[PDB]
C-alpha cells in the first residue's frame, strides 16, 4: 500500500 | 461497490477506516484521490483513500 494522498485538494 | 485493497486508518471524523476486503460504495469520485465512501455495513459516510481502494 503507498503512502496516505493528500486529500482532493489542500484545504482551500 | 468499490473495495479497500488496505485498511484505512480515518485519521479525522469526516472520513471512515476500513480493512483489507471491506466493501464501500463510493459516492463522489471527482474532487481529487480521496473520495467519499458509504460503509454498507453500518451504514455511515466517510471519506476514503482511492490509492487504497480499487474499482471491482
Amino acid at each position: 500500500a503507498p503512502p496516505l494522498p493528500p486529500r482532493n485538494r489542500p484545504r482551500l | 461497490t468499490f473495495v479497500a485493497l488496505y485498511d484505512y486508518e480515518s485519521r479525522t471524523e469526516t472520513d471512515l477506516s476500513f480493512k483489507k476486503g471491506e466493501r464501500l460504495q463510493i459516492v463522489n469520485n471527482t474532487e481529487g484521490d480521496w473520495w467519499l465512501a458509504h460503509s454498507l455495513t453500518t451504514g455511515q459516510t466517510g471519506y476514503i483513500p482511492s490509492n487504497y481502494v480499487a474499482p471491482s
